[PDB]
RNA sequence: GUAAAGCGCACGCAGGCGGUUUGUUAAGUCAGAUGUGAAAUCCCCGGGCUCAACCUGGGAACUGCAUCUGAUACUGGCAAGCUUGAGUCUCGUAGAGGGGGGUAGAAUUCCAGGUGUAGCGGUGAAAUGCGUAGAGAUCUGGAGGAAUACCGGUGGCGAAGGCGGCCCCCUGGACGAAGACUGACGCUCAGGUGCGAAAGCGUGGGGAGCAAACAGGAUUAGAUACCCUGGUAGUCCACGCCGUAAACGAUGUCGACUUGGAGGUUGUGCCCUUGAGGCGUGGCUUCCGGAGCUAACGCGUUAAGUCGACCGCCUGGGGAGUAC
RNA sequence: UAACCGUAGGGGAACCUGCGGUUGGAUCA
């Protein structure tokens, strides 16, 4: 009866045989998470955020997903952390030692309008550079504060942001990502059966994770 | 399998095959030589080999190797088989002991002595 | 099961620890709900109750300490067509003895450690670490 | 299959008691007839075998259910072998 | 599953395994003890040959068999039960499940006759072939055999193999629901019995179309083929035999667990049942896919995931599923 | 001439042809 009360179901019956102990049953076309089996998930993912949180840890919400992206900053930037709404680099959290390169050319690329070091070259060449930062303060504007890799993440759709978690499982990072019927969860660590779109529920968990997050360092 | 299936029909050995006619168990065997060949070896290495045919003193005749850098072997000597096959030659597994019985031995061989035909050179 | 209710026991708690579960549902039975009472003291479980005068279903309560789960193993080994008898001198010691080893005794269920400091044997009943 | 007139027929003539469609006794006998009265239509068509299949299904059924009298009150068993002329 | 390996499928004797409770027994089992387990080896501690090898004291062990006194949780035996396993009854539901007998319409071929006339048929072309003894085309009547368009589907039924027109007769299984009944009567199953595509075999029928063989024509360097014109066994029926298939999901049967999504088919409860309809709750079945599993591909609640019971099977390639 | 398995017949030889099954068949058949 709680606000749990917005991803029932999603996904067709494309589904994926691996996601079958959280589907509290088919009915009507697509199926249903049994929300009995994630009321656990609902907190114990939770509950490790809220304890690395107090750690002064990292973490990183990938949603590049447009229906998530415009809407994942406020749960992440603003709650001052990491995220990447938009194509994830190939190696953002393995080949982060040549990737950092970029983000320096972004930060200095800021400081050019920052002071009168904008008005430096013709009108037209401020314009070439300018677009460097749409590129790069996107692909990078919510990582760049990143000075080093973090030490858990957490993802919306586990499907979109598939190389995202790939190179995560291999660095040794941990993953609370949340799944959905067609969503393969065995790259999960931490799996929270929810379906994967739905604006609402979206907002609600994302919003309800840099909750813990927030006060996670009390 | 399972236990009830192991309990009928359990695990069974393998009769280890040991490629040698001369087996009677035994370090070496007596012959007779009834000739001396110079067969070519196989597809991947040429030159001719030297070897002999022995009526092994248990009748089971058999082709034997005669290694050395010189030969010295007649069509009636008598050789002492060892064993140890040789690739080059199919069919001739056996080697023809060197420096024992009616047979000779390698010449002017001053390393490996033990092996082939010599015993402490000219010092 | 219906054929093996005591291998089914530890199966349907380690198949619910697996799905990260609260509360693992079956069948009770002399044997099962004694097991059920060691593993409890033992810390390997929450608690445990049962429902029903006539038609009674255990029910026990998943346990876990951080990310990961408590009980992160739990096999059987004196199954039917293959039972397991020891002694006092044979028993085994699951983990370098970390681990319990449920042990049924003319005394009644114990653990390798249990039986062991009795001073007798019984019939294995599974390895749990 | 069988006909109500004699399947709830039968029922009242081996049942220890009323309606107890249940009991050995009864489905035990209530299986010789639908047997005894196929093996005339058996007698004819004969290639007939997914029919046999369930035929021999009921015979050895009948069986495991005489086995089981002998194993829970031996009277009972050679009791209703001879009102059913089984054994044969 | 694809590496070697699930019997083509069932039923089932022996065998192995066996839901839940109480009493009882004390066989398994566990505890203690008494025998015996030769000595010597081995091992531990310690002695003597200057050391060692070696020799040597005592113990340890000899994992076993028996007997006695107990212990009674679990397994087993006996007694009385219990109901969720399994089964019976009732009433419905869907189905190309099977065996028998009917019957209908479309088309082919053939026989006869009418009209009509120099082509038809075939191929990449061609040719063989059929045509002036009149084909082909066309129309009327007749004979006969095989198979059932559309519905037909990612559909349904069956143990497997397999099973499609409509009708009747005999018959099997599956499933749902209120229920009522029996009371563990169950799971598996070497050997055994039975069922088995097609091709093939025997006797006797039948024979339209198709078509191994065979015969022509063509292609080609050749063409014992592909192509073309013919065409016999056979394909069809009865009854008996043969038992094989890439008999394939290349995945044994039975049971319990373990996120989800979309769909198909069939039963049932319910909802202004006012509706196509909406919400559940069972059976069978497609596709995607999570954890996990996997060498990878991929499998993924119909598992190749987590487990339990029983059975079949594998142990390098060739030789060889061959010889005897 | 998609291949292979079974079975049958035929042919210098691989193999050809018929009947059934399989995907361990390419291209939007």
């Amino acid at each position: 009866m709680l606000k749990a009360g917005v991803h029932f179901g999603h996904q067709t019956r494309y589904w994926n045989p691996k996601m079958k102990p959280f589907i509290f049953g088919a009915r009507n076309k697509v199926h249903i998470i049994n929300l009995e089996k994630t009321v656990p998930m609902f907190n114990e993912a939770l509950a490790e955020l809220n304890k690395i949180a107090s750690r002064k840890g990292k973490i990183l919400f990938v949603g590049t997903k447009r229906a998530a992206s415009e809407a994942v900053k406020d749960a992440a930037l603003s709650c001052d952390q990491f995220f990447v709404n938009h194509r994830w680099l190939g190696g953002m959290l393995t080949n982060w030692k040549t990737v950092r390169q970029s983000i320096k050319r972004l930060k200095d690329l800021e400081t050019q309008s920052q002071d009168g070091t904008f008005d430096k070259l013709t009108k037209k060449e401020a314009l070439m550079r300018t677009r460097e930062l749409e590129k790069l303060e996107n692909s990078l504007g919510g990582i760049k504060d990143m000075g080093g890799l973090p030490d858990a993440l957490f993802v919306i759709d586990a499907d979109h942001e598939h190389i995202a978690i790939k190179e995560a499982n291999n660095l040794g990072i941990p993953v609370f990502a949340i799944v959905d019927t067609n969503s393969d969860p065995d790259g999960v660590d931490f799996v929270i059966p929810g379906n994967d779109d739905a604006i609402r529920a979206v907002t609600l968990y994302l919003g309800a994770v840099a909750a813990t997050v927030r006060e996670g360092r009390s | 399998a399972t236990v009830n299936q192991l309990v009928r029909k359990p695990r069974a050995r393998k009769v280890a095959k040991s490629n040698v006619p001369a087996l009677e168990a035994c370090p070496q065997k007596r012959g007779v030589c009834t000739r001396v060949y110079t067969t070519t070896p196989k597809k991947p290495n040429s030159a001719l080999r030297k070897v002999c045919r022995v009526r092994l003193t248990n009748g089971f005749e058999v082709t034997s190797y005669i290694g050395g850098e010189g030969h010295n072997l007649q069509e009636h000597s008598v050789i002492l088989i060892r064993g140890g096959r040789v690739k080059d030659l199919p069919g001739v597994r056996y080697h023809t002991v060197r420096g024992a019985l009616d047979c000779s031995g390698v010449k002017d061989r001053k390393q490996a002595r033990s092996k082939y035909g010599v015993k402490r050179p000219k010092a | 099961s219906m054929q093996d209710p005591i291998a089914d026991m530890l199966t349907r708690i380690r198949n619910g620890q697996a799905a990260n579960k609260a509360a693992v549902t079956m069948p009770s039975s002399k044997l099962k709900v004694a097991i059920a009472n060691v593993l409890k003291e033992e810390g390997f479980i929450e608690d445990f109750k049962v429902e029903g005068d006539t038609k009674p279903e255990l029910e026990l309560t998943l346990k876990y300490f951080q990310g990961k789960a408590v009980v992160e193993s739990i096999q059987r080994v004196s199954r039917p067509g293959l039972r397991i008898y020891k002694r006092k001198d044979e028993l085994p010691k699951v983990m370098a003895g970390l681990g319990i080893a449920v042990v049924s005794t003319s005394k009644g269920v114990m653990t390798d450690r249990a039986a062991r400091q009795a001073g007798l044997g019984g019939e294995i009943i599974c390895y749990v670490a | 299959s069988l006909s109500t007139e004699a399947t709830a027929k039968i029922v009242s003539e081996f049942g220890r008691d009323a309606n107890d469609t249940g009991s050995t006794e009864v489905q035990v006998a209530l299986l010789t007839a639908q047997i005894n009265h196929l093996q005339g239509h058996f007698a004819e068509h004969k290639k007939d075998h997914h029919s046999r299949r369930g035929l021999l299904r009921m015979v050895s059924q009948r069986r495991k259910l005489l086995d089981y009298l002998k194993r829970k009150d031996v009277a009972r068993y050679t009791r209703l072998i001879e009102r059913l002329g089984l054994r044969r």
